[PDB]
């Protein structure tokens, strides 16, 4: 300390030095990048951080955004692993840095956006700490932490109190900060390769679309998530009555736009979170209350008419899903599903099933979508209704907007490279129908194998490595292999890699057939009944 | 303060039915999961079934033993939870707990941090008899006790001195034989106090409707 | 349904003493839990998620533990830590519990105070006879008692109670009912109590006479 | 001979003994059941055959009732095979007769019933002649004809002049004949199985369906259709628009119903076939001008209604397809199309050639079609998108109301046999690219490959043998099979037989997915735009 | 009595345009197929296209040498089948022969049943040059008994056709004309006549020469010398 | 394409002998079609479907054929049959003829008929000048001509033309025509035709003076 101590244009820090392997690395946890989003100016856009005096202590994580906790099963890593770890409150815009140890010049700098469909999430998850590939990769590992719930997206398009993507704002302001404050940290701006999974990877294609927050970075990855996802997007007239009816919720009386705002300023935190899921308007899941909406300046039509036109950032893009992406989804409403028994859901049960997971369809659409999933030789086999759901979550939530994504960013000569992690855990918690399940790429990406203290294969620690290479070989190159085998994605050729404890294999086609049903197929019939 | 009280429990028949109610007080009720836990006589606990919070869609699950035939609810207004038994078994024969598990907001998050004194179910083919109270008095310190003999079901109230008498009190389990629970109870006082002061056990069976109290006197 | 086996069932240990109980699950699990119970008491929070003391817990008490293999321990053992430990799991459904723990703490050994009770009035007046033997406050809890009507044994109508181990003197009681008709109970004089208990070499008895 | 003398309830007959292989056979040709239906008797209902005195020569095949013929190719039998081989006249109601020899007392009889989409065939096509089931299989193969074109099947229900299926009431008249006079030639008319290909198949359906035709047989063959087909049947409504056209096309002028029909009574024969195919609504392949019309009487609902609430006649049916249905239409209309070239057509040509596939869809129902029968991982392929149109014009057309028949059979509890005929000739006229096409199956179930005049492998004899075999054990069991090879078809077990130069080989599901499709999903979206 | 006359005919610069036309008679044209047949001086035959009835909806098919530069149509009211040739190739030049294929009802079904006498067809880059008719009578009066030859030249003309006949067709008899050569985009050709020496000089003798490309009709009467 | 191959291309027979004529199909066709041709005439059908004779054919001809091998047969061959006889498939399209076969019919050997005739007073006005020669009504076929001007032969400025075999007298004819200029032939005297053919073993010749 020597490289505990930072000067930024913002303020002074100090830092955390932390062991890792043979070595080890610096910690700066804890570094505001605005002022706290309290009493009249919760709602509103994010006020840039006010330099301060002298030195800051950003040796500990700062709490996470207030968010609905995931409470059903207290004693289970699971979905602990989730859950906030530092604790909740309003004050929550806090960037983590991880830097190299002896601190590097002009060093790739990753930015992470974490997942949890814009109503949970932190950067202080265990799972999303940079100690391995800052030490591994000699690479910068930033995080940054977003408001979430109707704190972060309450959508009133042109009303100043609730301007509607509040949430990216706070992303974009600390991608900001970034740019301004990264060298003194060893970094390169010019280097900055941002990546998200779920809700995290479509914030991070709302930003490669975006107008002031394309020039924030260089590369892309999107880890099983895209912009033009079913759940990731709202219409400005549903977010009003999303808005309205929590208001209605909590008993409020209001006649202006402004008048709403108000009355919801002045409810506790936790008397919202109560509510917040009251406003969507089906029976469903992998649909979320409060999430980013088309107001006309931030996102000037759909991510999907923008990714089709072509208005976005044309850059280089690493993108990819996991064996099962529905199975965690259907334990969370689905009839007869638990994570606690075999699912073996009857023929009546997969219907219902089908009308929760596309709940704006009408009969038709319901129809097609059972046609294209029933064996017609055994319709009433309980694990191939099973399947077949994993199968429609996964595929109209996560692995279609992502082939719809990666073949319009081709639509352009783009080099996109796509992956499946398909290596389920030798230690993983889950039972054996859920698969490798949604978010269990992340532990490989973030070097977690590698701890002892952690109890995974020789295996596992050998792919963990490989994909730290991976993502920070794209992070440098912009091609994840070194020459001496990875290859592009195209609508044509929609090749893929399989990432497990075997030797980077090859795939020809990444759900075509499928997605051409999800994205081309299914939205024609809506236009026409 | 935290306090959670049981009541509805009893004797009933086999394939009858039982309503248990729980009064919960000095916790925001509304917020939290609320559970039902068994423990059988002389045996460990049994978890019965889970309501989650009307933000949880006050979701259910049930211990399978029990799945479908018992049915746990929610009144938060009137801060109060409710066991709606059916089809009762011999095998159901318990002290039912009402408990509360702690919040995120709690460093007993997910723990049963609280749980009431509980309400004892008898399922049994078996009559109601009240208890016989004969008082034991003897033919520096003085044992005095008091026999609470044939009764049934389970459970029997024995205090002395209406509860100003604590120390040197023995209150043995209840032993049953033939469908007859038998109980006893044993007070150390010094030679002094007795006959000299009033030596009176209190003897309470709610089932049978049944209050009474013994002086103890010499012979 | 995960299993947890804990052992050993009952423990014995001397005021001062390091003990561990542990907790063993047929299936890993993320998390334990332990909660205590004192005799006519319903169970109380003892541990949080592994190692986290409940509210009030006296600090000589831990807890550990990692996938099927959890443990509760205490430095220094008190008269006070005489209680049944159950571990509970939260991973999975249903929410599962061990058998329990029985700790007992040693203690000096104490010798019963015997005190045989004549049926009262009011139970022979009703037509029938009980007798009633109270052997209080012992340790070891190791005991046995046998009645004896005129000099011959009698085995047939008595019940035996026992109570659980004190946590404020480390001792043990028992109470035992020797039941007969009126008419039986006339036809003899002596009625004896008779124990076998560590703490002699020879019975302890107690006994009253019909004519006295 | 003395054996080639046959008396009947109607007159005396004149036959024929035939040498076939090691033996003879004998075969009486051209004995009438009906009146010629000429000047006013022209679209009338068929009157039955007024007895004659003394003996009838039935030495030689009568003509084929007026037809449009298939000139395209006058010098190639791949086309010429299927043309009227002893001309053509309105006196066409005839039926042929072949027996064993020596003659029988009680065997089995096999009634052909002629396929050309209702507007052609003849029972005198070498490819019917029943020398060869006759003489190895020791059945008696009587052929029918009945009226084709606007001559069977003008329709106006209601009016007398035109009731609207004469041609079924044709085929239902050579039943009612051969009930009252098969005995004398040595079979039994209760022991009567009705086969038939492509409109004959529709034909065999229609008589299994109507009430008044099911008392006239035992059993039932359906090969390469079904009566539920989509262009076997018409609206009234329809059939009605389409006989009005005619008299238009032809300078008619007329008020009343019958005022049409007498203009068309005096029309030349050839005239009116001139016009014939003006009157269809659409550019399209696999439709026929004048067909079967649901009336009342004989249709007293659609055959779809009929199949699915189940009145039909309760009994076991053979069915099966060729591997090549679509094939032999492709090359009569859609764009790019010749058994001449490769046939590789363009996305463009694709496109059109499903519109004409499927005329009467919508653009969402075409939609529909083309996400189905597309490879999204290669979308230009010409050689692909030759062989989906293959697919689409032989499973909308020919295999998914076969399917749909077979399943709506079998939920009524009648035993059903599926088979596959997928061998080509090593002999065979047409191009490779059009495989195993329609009708080819005819001559292995008819014995032509056992003639030393025709060139065919012994490998290809001994299927014939095989496929003769099957059918006549079929007709006189219910049951094709008899060592103790081939199983029953359920909607659950869909199972179907390999009828090739290979031993029965079983398949587990015939189409079910795709006729999922066309029989579930398709009218759906119809009934919803 | 069946018949079909070709006209259009002629001589067309190469990458050029042409239309062919057919007069059809004594037949039902609107339910026959029709076809255009060429052949090349001195070559066989090679199909052009096919169009064919209304009923068959027009379907017209094409030799590939020829598939999107020429075009078959027909008017079955005027009873006239067409040949509209475009782009026209050196390799085009031939005799066009419009001819009907026999129907279902007729014994000829699927053959060329019926031929005209064809419509010639030179694509070249060379002009059109009536000839020049010389008459050939014997100088020298040899044998006189029996038989006398005479004959005329049709020299340097430029397309082809040319038509001679004697005595307006009634001299068929002992008549040879000889094909015609091209020597230097000009063509030559001779007919000679035998009759006894009794009918000539006493009886007239004159060949009728026609060239229509140049408009030219010539009667030329072999005189004696 | 489906290529047929006629074979011979010229055959000769004499008048009552058999004849064959084939035609080889690159593939397997369903039938054959038969036409004869005529000099200055257009084709005419001849064998409909194989082997069906055409309204007008005479019955000594007969039509044959299977897969590939077709033929035409003649079983007494007469002179009226001297024409070109070519074979059509329309199995596939394009309809393709064969190449065809020339049958020629043997006679008694005949010498022809020579005729040398000076330019005529019109061509020789117009300032050019040509003699033509015919041989006419020879057998065989196999003729050669020559041309001398004054003793030296020419071989520049001749145009030779041949008939096709006549039907009616088995006879070939041909014409001969020397083109010079007026000035060239009015300084010669000698204007030869010579003639070599079988009929003859010394040359025929024709000649005449322009001074006569
Ligand atoms: C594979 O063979 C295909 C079949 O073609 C036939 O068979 C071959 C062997 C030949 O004999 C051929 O001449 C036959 O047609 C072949 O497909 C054909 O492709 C041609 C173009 O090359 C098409 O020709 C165009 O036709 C239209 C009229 O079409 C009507 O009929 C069709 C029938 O299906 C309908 O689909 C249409 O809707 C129409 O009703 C003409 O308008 C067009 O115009 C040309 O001429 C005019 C002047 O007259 C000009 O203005 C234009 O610019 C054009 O030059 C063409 O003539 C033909 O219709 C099509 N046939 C079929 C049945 O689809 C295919 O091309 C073959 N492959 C190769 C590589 O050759
Ligand atoms: C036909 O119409 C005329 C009137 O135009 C009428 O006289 C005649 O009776 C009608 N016939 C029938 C059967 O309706």
């Amino acid at each position: 300390a020597g490289e505990l101590k930072v000067s930024t244009q913002t303020g002074s820090v100090r830092g955390l030095s932390l062991p890792v392997l043979d070595g080890h690395v610096s910690a700066f946890l804890g570094i505001p990048f605005a002022e706290p989003p309290l009493g009249r100016m919760r709602f509103l856009r994010p006020e840039p951080v006010k330099p301060w005096q002298h030195v800051l202590d950003a040796t500990s994580y700062k709490p996470a955004c207030y968010q609905m906790v995931d409470t059903s099963y207290p004693g289970f890593q699971g979905t602990e692993m989730w859950n906030p770890n530092r604790g909740m409150s309003e004050d929550c815009l806090y960037l983590n840095i991880w830097v190299p140890s002896p601190r590097p010049k002009d060093a790739p700098v990753l930015v992470w956006i974490y997942g949890g469909g814009f109503y949970s999430g932190a950067a202080s998850l265990d799972v999303y700490d940079g100690r391995f590939l800052t030490y591994t990769q000699n690479v910068i590992l930033v995080s940054l932490s977003y408001r979430v719930g109707a704190f972060g997206f309450l959508g009133l398009p042109g009303s100043p109190e609730a301007p509607g993507n509040m949430g990216l704002l706070d992303q974009r302001l600390a991608l900001q900060w970034i740019q301004n404050n990264i060298h003194p940290f060893g970094g390169n701006p010019r280097a900055v390769t941002v990546f998200g999974e779920s809700a995290g990877a479509a914030s991070v294609g709302m930003h490669l679309l975006s107008t002031q927050s394309r020039t924030l970075f260089q590369r892309a990855i999107l880890q099983s998530g895209g912009p033009n996802a079913p759940w990731a997007t709202v219409t400005p007239a549903e977010s009003r009555g999303r808005a309205a009816l929590l208001g209605k919720q909590l008993g409020c009386h209001f006649n202006n736009d402004s008048e709403l705002v108000s009355c919801l300023r002045s409810k506790n935190p936790q008397e919202l979170i109560d509510e917040e899921w009251s406003v969507l308007p089906y029976k469903s899941i992998f649909r979320f209350p409060f999430v980013p909406v088309i107001d006309g300046d931030f996102f000037p039509d759909t991510p999907e008419a923008m990714l089709s036109s072509g208005n976005f950032k044309e850059t280089q893009v690493l993108l990819g899903v996991v064996k099962d992406e529905g199975s965690y989804f259907l334990i969370y409403g689905l009839p007869g599903f638990s994570k606690d028994n075999e699912s073996l859901i009857s023929r009546a049960d997969f219907l219902e099933g089908v009308r929760m997971s596309v709940p704006h369809a009408n009969d038709i659409a319901t129809d097609a979508v059972v046609l294209q999933y029933t064996d017609w030789q055994d319709q009433d086999n309980r694990e191939k209704n099973r399947e077949a759901l994993d199968d429609i979550v996964g595929d109209h939530n996560v692995i279609c907007p992502v082939v719809q994504f990666a073949n319009d960013y081709a639509k352009r000569n783009s080099k996109v490279y796509a992956y499946l992690f398909d290596h389920r855990a030798s230690n993983l918690l889950w039972p054996p129908w859920m698969g490798v399940p949604h978010g269990y790429e992340i532990e490989f990406v973030f070097g977690l194998p590698l701890n002892d203290s952690l109890n995974y294969t020789p295996q596992e620690k050998e792919l963990s490595r490989r994909m730290m290479r991976y993502w920070a070989n794209f992070a440098r190159t912009g091609n994840p292999t070194d020459p001496a085998a990875w290859p592009t994605y195209t609508a044509s050729q929609p090749q893929y890699v399989q990432l497990n404890t075997q030797p980077l294999a090859t795939q020809p086609s990444l759900r075509a057939q499928i997605c051409a049903f999800w994205n081309h197929f299914l939205p024609k019939l809506l236009n026409a009944t | 303060e935290v306090q959670l009280v049981e009541s509805g429990g009893g004797l009933v028949q086999p394939k009858g039915s039982l309503k248990l109610s729980c009064a919960a007080s000095g916790f925001t009720f509304n917020t939290y999961a609320m559970h039902w836990v068994r423990q059988a006589p002389g045996k460990g606990l049994e978890w019965v079934a889970r309501i989650r919070s009307k933000s949880n869609k006050y979701a259910t699950h049930y211990a399978d033993s029990v799945k479908d035939r018992f049915t746990i609810s929610r009144d938060d207004s009137q801060t109060m939870l409710y066991l709606q038994m059916n089809n009762l078994k011999t095998e159901d024969t318990a002290m039912y707990y009402c408990v509360r598990e702690g919040s995120y907001y709690d460093s007993s998050y997910g723990a049963m941090d609280y749980w009431g004194q509980g309400t004892s179910v008898t399922v049994s083919s078996a009559k109601t008899t009240p208890p016989s109270v004969y008082p034991l008095a003897p033919g520096s310190m003085v044992t005095l006790g008091c026999l609470v003999k044939g009764y049934f079901p389970e459970p029997v109230t024995v205090t002395w001195n209406s509860g100003s008498l604590s120390s040197g009190v023995h209150t043995f389990p209840a032993v049953l034989e033939s469908d007859l629970y038998t109980l006893s109870s044993s007070v150390t006082v010094p030679s002094s106090p007795w006959p000299s002061e009033t030596v009176t056990c209190n003897v309470a069976h709610p089932a049978s409707s049944t209050k009474v109290d013994k002086k103890i006197v010499p012979r | 349904q995960i299993v947890l086996t804990q052992s050993p069932a009952i423990m014995s240990a001397s005021p001062g003493e390091k003990v561990t109980m542990t907790c063993s699950a047929s299936s890993s699990v993320s998390y334990m839990y332990w909660y205590h119970q004192k005799p006519g008491s319903s169970p109380k929070p003892w541990i949080y998620r592994t190692s986290n003391l409940a509210s009030g817990v006296p600090a000589r008490f831990s807890g550990s533990g990692s996938g099927t293999s959890y443990s509760l321990s205490v430095s220094s053992v008190e008269a006070e830590d005489a209680a049944t430990y159950y571990c509970q799991q939260y991973n999975s459904h249903p929410m599962t519990f061990g058998g329990g723990t029985k700790l007992e703490i040693k203690r000096a050994d104490a010798a019963p105070t015997v005190s045989i009770f004549p049926p009262s009035s009011e139970q022979l007046t009703s037509g029938g006879a009980s007798v009633v033997c109270f052997l209080n406050n012992f340790y070891p809890k190791d005991i046995n008692v046998k009645w004896k009507i005129d000099g011959s044994e009698r085995q047939n109508g008595v019940l035996n109670s026992w109570t659980d181990q004190d946590s404020k003197d480390s001792t043990y009681s028992m109470s035992s009912t020797l039941t007969l008709t009126k008419d039986e109970y006339e036809r003899h004089n002596s009625y004896t109590c008779e124990a076998t208990h560590k703490t002699s070499t020879s019975p302890i008895v107690k006994s009253f006479n019909r004519n006295e």
